[PDB]
């Protein structure tokens, strides 16, 4: 299938004492593989994943210069916005950035982003062609110009086409056993009688890898809404993923009712009943 | 592999 | 700004008397301060990890706080969290159905 590496990264100001609280996390596909926290003990970047711990002592020591350099980049930045919106010192402010690439089944560049949010909301972001600029409103006008000038969409452009697929090509063939296998959803439906009338079907799909998931009710063979739920994908804690569907339907008639499961896992789509 | 850090906002 | 959604469930098919883990999986909030506790019939489990902090396409946060337990006919489980957005403490009980 495809595939993805992608960095998040947040810093949160402390105006009561002290520097911000920065979190750096990378990811491959749904694998965590680094991490970086500036309240932990190491202040090193720090390997997540088996298949990353391979890597030697100039890996991690380049990969922690340079996360410990965005941290000071973002808390400089906090205290550039602050100045940007005219606000309080008193007040704590978040600064997050994203950054990417996907690839393709052969393992080709497809796409590649860089955004950055000040307080929740889109600030600035690198377009898709990997030149441009989408700034939210007047400051982020004002950092476009400053990152013009200063040739940041070049730099961002050779990262996203080189070294960011070129280091995602290397993590998924070193981390192939895991990266490169499909853990299908394990599939049942429970049964939860609410009245002599009615009972709800439940349809659950466990410990599947990657986390896209399609989950779907029919009656007599026509997709179904109406009194359905749907919760959100869910993270198991073992590296999987669940979900679930439910739909109440009157006692009695089940059989009218299938769950319909769409996953990468899966040769077919399967299909459930009330059994 | 990280990024280099990108000029300040 | 934006307020937690809150899931609790377990990690594996619950059966009373065999050890799971239990989660607490947190989303959609901004901003990412917040405060996670697993609870065992009302009173705070002291050992809680979670995950490290990420975000969604619309830099909304989210967290997996966990524990490991043993699913009971007489204990009750719950995930209690507070946040800015929130007036008091949201408490959600454990249901295996769920
Ligand atoms: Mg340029
Ligand atoms: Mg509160």
């Amino acid at each position: 299938g495809s595939h993805s590496m992608r960095y998040f990264f947040t810093s949160v100001s402390r105006p009561g004492r002290g520097e911000p609280r920065f979190i750096a996390v990378g990811y491959v596909d749904d694998t965590q593989f680094v991490r970086f926290d500036s309240d932990a003990a190491s202040q090193r970047m720090e390997p997540r994943a088996p298949w990353i711990e391979q890597e030697g002592p100039e890996y991690w020591d380049g990969e922690t210069r340079k996360v410990k350099a965005h941290s000071q980049t973002h808390r400089v930045d906090l205290g550039t916005l602050r100045g940007y919106y005219n606000q309080s010192e008193a007040g704590s402010h978040t600064v997050q950035r994203m950054y990417g690439c996907d690839v393709g089944s052969d393992w080709r560049f497809l796409r590649g982003y860089h955004q950055y949010a000040y307080d929740g909301k889109d600030y600035i972001a690198l377009k898709e062609d990997l030149r441009s600029w989408t700034a939210a409103d007047m400051a982020a006008q004002t950092t476009k110009h400053k990152w013009e000038a200063a040739h940041v969409a070049e730099q961002l452009r050779a990262y996203l086409e080189g070294t960011c697929v070129e280091w995602l090509r290397r993590y998924l063939e070193n981390g192939k056993e895991t990266l490169q296998r499909t853990d299908a959803p394990k599939t049942h439906m429970t049964h939860h009688a609410v009245s002599d009338h009615e009972a709800t079907l439940r349809c659950w799909a466990l410990s599947f890898y990657p986390a896209e998931i399609t989950l779907t009710w029919q009656r007599d063979g026509e997709d179904q809404t109406q009194d359905t739920e749907l919760v959100e994908t869910r993270p198991a804690g073992d590296g999987t993923f669940q979900k679930w569907a439910a739909v109440v339907v009157p006692s009695g008639q089940e059989q009218r009712y299938t769950c319909h499961v769409q996953h990468e896992g899966l040769p077919k789509p399967l299909t459930l009943r009330w059994e | 592999r990280v990024a280099s850090p990108t000029s300040g906002v | 700004q934006r307020t937690p959604k809150i899931q609790v469930y377990s990690r594996h098919p619950a059966e009373n008397g065999k050890s799971n883990f239990l989660n607490c999986y947190v989303s959609g909030f901004h901003p990412s301060d917040i405060e996670v506790d697993l609870l065992k019939n009302g009173e705070r489990i002291e050992k809680v990890e979670h995950s490290d902090l990420s975000f969604s396409k619309d830099w909304s946060f989210y967290l997996l706080y966990y524990t490991e337990f043993t699913p009971t006919e007489k204990d009750e489980y719950a995930c209690r969290v507070n946040h800015v957005t929130l007036s008091q403490p949201k408490i959600v009980k454990w249901d295996r159905d769920m």
